[PDB]
C-alpha cells in the first residue's frame, strides 16, 4: 500500500503523455500514406523519434517497481505491459550490428532478382514477375527453373546472414530472462488469471501439436483429390502414391492452395456466384457499399461510424497529382479518430474487404474505454478473427438475396455448394500444415535441438512428413530455403495464422447457435439478430485488460481452441470427398522423390 | 428598462479555463431567460430544483455566472454529487444545488490545426476542493518522499496540462463550452426579477 499509490499516479501521468505523443505520430503516418512527398517523409522520422524516446525512457523508469508489492490486477497488468520492452536492452555494438544484418536481409531480398537460364533479356524479378510466371503457367520446365533459380540466388546469398541472426536473437531473448527467442516469440499468449484461467506459455506446443491431429484425416482426403486432378495436367510427373513436386502447387511457397482452382473443379458446368453485373446494373458506388456495411453492422446492435469517418477518411483513389499505397488498412488515431483507407473498386472482393475493415474498427471502437496500455487485441489473432467472421456471413447467398442483388426467386443449388466448400477449402485447409512446419522448424533450430550443420537435412526431412512435399532437385547444406519467405527474411511471428482460423470458425458457430438458425452452419447468416451483437460487444469491450482464457469464455463458452466447429463447417465436402475417394488410396510415402 | 447582461456573459472572444474559472454577479436588472434559448441544439440543458419554463416567475437577490471550456466527456461531471478530476481538483458543485448549466459544442471556434494550447486543467492535487472554491497554485506535486527542491523528475510532476484541441477529435473529444447559472435568494430585500 506504499508505492501502488506512486504507481496509479505514475501510470496517470504516462497516460496523459502518451496519447498526445502518439497522436501526432499516427497523423503524420496518415499524411505521407495519403501523399508521398519528400517532405512528408522527414516529419514521419521527427515524429517517431520522439515518440520512441519518451517510450524507452518510461520503461526505463517504469523498471523500478517491484511487482511483488502490488495487488491490484489492472495496474499489474499495465505495469508489466509497460516493462516488457526488452528490444534493444543490449549492448550499443552488438544493437548496430543487428541492425545492419536486418537491413541488409530485407535489402537483398527486396532487390533480388532472377535470370533465364537462356538469353539474358528477361532477368525477372519477384514482383509482378516470377509470381504471375508461376501462379499462371501450367509447364514443368518454364516453373522449375523459376523455383531453383529464386533458391539458389536467394539462399545461397542469406545462409550466413541467417546465420548470425540466430545467436545475436538468441542473446538478445536470454538477456530479457527467457530461454531462447522462439520463447520470446511465445510469451504473447501468456496469460495469468486468478480462479485458474493460467495459459503457461508452454503448453502451447501441446496445444498446436493436438489440433492439428483432428485436421489430418479431412486433410489426407484432400490431398488425395487434388493429386488425382494434378495427374491430368501433368500425366508422367506424379506417382499415383507419394507426394506433390514442390514447384507445382500454384504459388512460389506453397503458402495457398487457391490457384489450384481452374485444374480442380468438380463441377465445371455451374459457374460461381458473380454479383459485379447486379452491381453495375443497379448503379453503385463506393459510398453505397459502405453504408451497406455499416447497415449490416447497425442491424446486429452495434453502433453507427462517426461523422469523423465519412469526413475525412479517403475511399477512392484520388486522380490528381497525389501517390497514394493502394493497400487497403484501418486506422485508429486515438482521440476518437477512425479512417479507413482503401483504393476500392466496384467488384465483390472489395465488397467483403470492406466489410472486413469495418469489423476492424468495430472492435476498436469497442474497446476504446480501457486505460492506454490497454487498448490492444486479446491476443495475437483476435483481430483477423473478428474481421473475418463479419465477412464469413456476408457473401452467403440470403443475405445477397435480403439486400436485391440476387433475384428473390433464386433457387439454391446441391452442385454449387461442393464448388464453394472447395475454394474455402483450398483457400484455408491447405495453409494450416504449412504454418505449422514452418513454425515447428523455426522453434527447433532457435532451442538448438537441430545442429547448424542439418539444418536443411531436417527442413526436407519433415516437410515430406507433414504437409506433404517433395523437392524437385536436392539441395546442399549450403541452402538456406525458408529464408526465401517474407515472413523469415524480415522477422514477424507466423503462428498468428494457426490460432485466427481456429477463432473465427468457433466464434461463428457460437453467433450463429445464439441466433437461433437450424441448417448447415456455412448457411448461417447473424444479420437482422440482436441477441448475437451483445454477446460479440461482451468480448469486444475488454481489450486485453483481462487473460484471454476469459473473453472466449465469455463468447463461446469454453477455455482453450477446438477444431470440431471447423469441422462442422466443411462436413458435406468431407462426406462427397471420402465418397469420390473410396476408390483410389489416400495418404503418401516419404520414399518417392523426382531425382534418383 | 434594463435587461441583464447575458448577452456579454454567452459571447465572448476568448473565454477562461476550467481551473481559473471566471464568476460574474448579476444584480439589479430585470432578467429574460427567453433569450437563453437562441444557440444551436444545446447538448446539456438540465435545471436542478428551479423548476424551468417558469425562471420568469422568480425573484432572488444576486445571481452568478460561471463560464469555461471542457472537454466532452466531462460534461457530466457539473452536475451535484460527482466525482472525477474535474469535479474534484477544478469545479466542484455544492449538493444543495439552485440553479443549473448549459453546456454546447464550440469545436468551429476553438480548434486548430496545429492544436489549441491555451486551455489547461488540473491534474494533481493534495487533496479534492470544497465547493466553489478556486486553485490557481503552480506549485509542482509530491508524490513520493525526496523532494525535488522545485524541479520536475521522478516522483514529482507539473500539475497543469493542457488539452490541445484539433479539428479532427471526435465528438467526445471536442472542446465544449460550459455557463453555470447559480440563482440564491436572502434577506436582503431581491432585485433580480421577471419582466
Ligand atoms: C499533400 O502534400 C502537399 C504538398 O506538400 C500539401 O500542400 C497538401 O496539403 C498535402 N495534403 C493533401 C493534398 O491532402
Ligand atoms: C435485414 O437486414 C437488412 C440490412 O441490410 C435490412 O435491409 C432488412 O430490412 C432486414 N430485414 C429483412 C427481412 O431483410
Ligand atoms: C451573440 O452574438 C451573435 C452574433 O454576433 C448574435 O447573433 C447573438 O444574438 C448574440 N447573443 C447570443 C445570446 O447568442
Ligand atoms: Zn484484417
Amino acid at each position: 500500500s506504499l508505492t501502488e499509490e506512486n504507481a496509479k499516479t505514475f501510470l496517470n501521468n504516462f497516460n496523459q503523455e502518451a496519447e498526445d505523443l502518439s497522436y501526432q505520430s499516427s497523423l503524420a503516418s496518415w499524411n505521407y500514406n495519403t501523399n508521398i512527398t519528400e517532405e512528408n517523409a522527414q516529419k514521419m522520422s521527427e515524429a517517431a523519434a520522439k515518440w520512441s524516446a519518451f517510450y524507452e525512457e518510461q520503461s526505463k523508469t517504469a523498471q523500478s517497481f517491484s511487482l511483488q508489492e502490488i495487488q491490484t490486477p489492472i495496474i499489474k497488468r499495465q505495469l508489466q505491459a509497460l516493462q516488457q520492452s526488452g528490444s534493444s536492452a543490449l549492448s550499443a555494438d552488438k544493437n548496430k550490428q543487428l541492425n545492419t544484418i536486418l537491413n541488409t536481409m530485407s535489402t537483398i531480398y527486396s532487390t533480388g532478382k532472377v535470370c533465364n537460364p537462356k538469353n539474358p533479356q528477361e532477368c525477372l524479378l519477384l514482383e509482378p514477375g516470377l509470381d504471375e510466371i508461376m501462379a499462371t503457367s501450367t509447364d514443368y520446365n518454364s516453373r522449375l527453373w523459376a523455383w531453383e533459380g529464386w533458391r539458389a540466388e536467394v539462399g545461397k546469398q542469406l545462409r550466413p546472414l541467417y546465420e548470425e541472426y540466430v545467436v545475436l536473437k538468441n542473446e538478445m531473448a536470454r538477456a530479457n530472462n527467457y530461454n531462447d527467442y522462439g520463447d520470446y516469440w511465445r510469451g504473447d499468449y501468456e496469460a495469468e488469471g486468478a480462479d485458474g484461467y493460467n495459459y503457461n506459455r508452454n503448453q502451447l506446443i501441446e496445444d498446436v501439436e493436438r489440433t492439428f491431429a483432428e485436421i489430418k484425416p479431412l486433410y489426407e482426403h484432400l490431398h488425395a483429390y487434388v493429386r488425382r486432378k494434378l495427374m491430368d495436367t501433368y500425366p508422367s510427373y506424379i506417382s499415383p502414391t507419394g507426394c506433390l513436386p514442390a514447384h507445382l502447387l500454384g504459388d512460389m511457397w506453397g503458402r495457398f492452395w487457391t490457384n489450384l482452382y481452374p485444374l480442380t473443379v468438380p463441377f465445371a458446368q455451374k459457374p460461381n456466384i458473380d454479383v459485379t453485373d447486379a452491381m453495375m446494373n443497379q448503379g453503385w458506388d463506393a459510398e453505397r457499399i459502405f453504408q451497406e456495411a455499416e447497415k449490416f453492422f447497425v442491424s446486429v446492435g452495434l453502433p453507427h461510424m462517426t461523422q469523423g469517418f465519412w469526413a475525412n477518411s479517403m475511399l477512392t483513389e484520388p486522380a490528381d497529382g497525389r501517390k497514394v499505397v493502394c493497400h487497403p488498412t484501418a486506422w485508429d488515431l486515438g482521440h476518437g479518430d477512425f479512417r479507413i483507407k482503401m483504393c476500392t473498386k466496384v467488384t465483390m472482393d472489395n465488397f467483403l474487404t470492406a466489410h472486413h475493415e469495418m469489423g476492424h474498427i468495430q472492435y476498436d471502437m469497442a474497446y476504446a474505454r480501457q486505460p492506454f496500455l490497454l487498448r490492444n487485441g486479446a491476443n495475437e489473432g483476435f483481430h483477423e478473427a473478428v474481421g473475418e467472421i463479419m465477412s464469413l456471413s456476408a457473401a452467403t447467398p440470403k443475405h445477397l438475396k435480403s439486400i436485391g442483388l440476387l433475384p428473390s426467386d433464386f433457387q439454391e443449388d446441391s452442385e454449387t455448394e461442393i464448388n464453394f466448400l472447395l475454394k474455402q477449402a483450398l483457400t484455408i485447409v491447405g495453409t494450416l500444415p504449412f504454418t505449422y512446419m514452418l513454425e515447428k522448424w523455426r522453434w527447433m533450430v532457435f532451442r538448438g535441438e537441430i545442429p547448424k550443420e542439418q539444418w536443411m537435412k531436417k527442413w526436407w526431412e519433415m516437410k515430406r512428413e507433414i504437409v506433404g512435399v517433395v523437392e524437385p532437385l536436392p539441395h546442399d547444406e549450403t541452402y538456406c530455403d525458408p529464408a526465401s519467405l517474407f515472413h523469415v527474411s524480415n522477422d514477424y511471428s507466423f503462428i498468428r495464422y494457426y490460432t485466427r482460423t481456429i477463432y473465427q470458425f468457433q466464434f461463428q458457430e457460437a453467433l450463429c447457435q445464439a441466433a437461433k438458425y437450424n441448417g448447415s452452419l456455412h448457411k448461417c447468416d447473424i444479420s437482422n439478430s440482436t441477441e448475437a451483437g451483445q454477446k460479440l460487444l461482451k468480448m469486444l469491450s475488454l481489450g486485453n485488460s483481462e487473460p484471454w482464457t476469459k473473453a472466449l469464455e465469455n463468447v463461446v463458452g469454453a477455455r482453450n481452441m477446438d477444431v470440431k466447429p471447423l469441422l462442422n463447417y466443411f462436413q458435406p465436402l468431407f462426406d462427397w470427398l471420402k465418397e469420390q475417394n473410396r476408390n483410389s488410396f489416400v495418404g503418401w510415402n516419404t520414399e518417392w522423390s523426382p531425382y534418383a | 428598462t434594463n435587461l441583464c447582461p447575458f448577452d456579454e456573459v454567452f459571447n465572448a472572444t476568448r473565454f477562461a479555463s476550467v481551473y481559473a474559472w471566471n464568476r460574474k454577479r448579476i444584480s439589479n436588472c430585470v432578467a429574460d431567460y427567453s433569450v437563453l434559448y437562441n444557440f444551436a441544439p444545446f447538448f446539456a440543458f438540465k435545471c436542478y430544483g428551479v423548476s424551468p419554463t417558469k425562471l420568469n416567475d422568480l425573484c432572488f437577490t444576486n445571481v452568478y455566472a460561471d463560464s469555461f471550456v471542457i472537454r466532452g466527456n466531462e460534461v457530466s461531471q457539473i452536475a451535484p454529487g460527482q466525482t472525477g478530476n474535474i469535479a474534484d481538483y477544478n469545479y466542484k458543485l455544492p449538493d444543495d444545488f439552485t440553479g443549473c448549466v448549459i453546456a454546447w459544442n464550440s469545436n468551429k471556434l476553438d480548434s486548430k490545426v496545429g492544436g489549441n494550447y491555451n486551455y489547461l486543467y488540473r491534474l494533481f492535487r493534495k487533496s479534492n476542493l470544497k465547493p466553489f472554491e478556486r486553485d490557481i497554485s503552480t506549485e509542482i506535486y509530491q508524490a513520493g518522499n525526496k523532494p525535488c527542491n522545485g524541479v520536475a523528475g521522478f516522483n514529482c510532476y507539473f500539475p497543469l496540462r493542457s488539452y490541445g484541441f484539433r479539428p479532427t477529435y471526435g465528438v467526445g473529444h471536442q472542446p465544449y463550452r460550459v455557463v453555470v447559472l447559480s440563482f440564491e435568494l436572502l434577506h436582503a430585500p431581491a432585485t433580480v426579477c421577471g419582466p
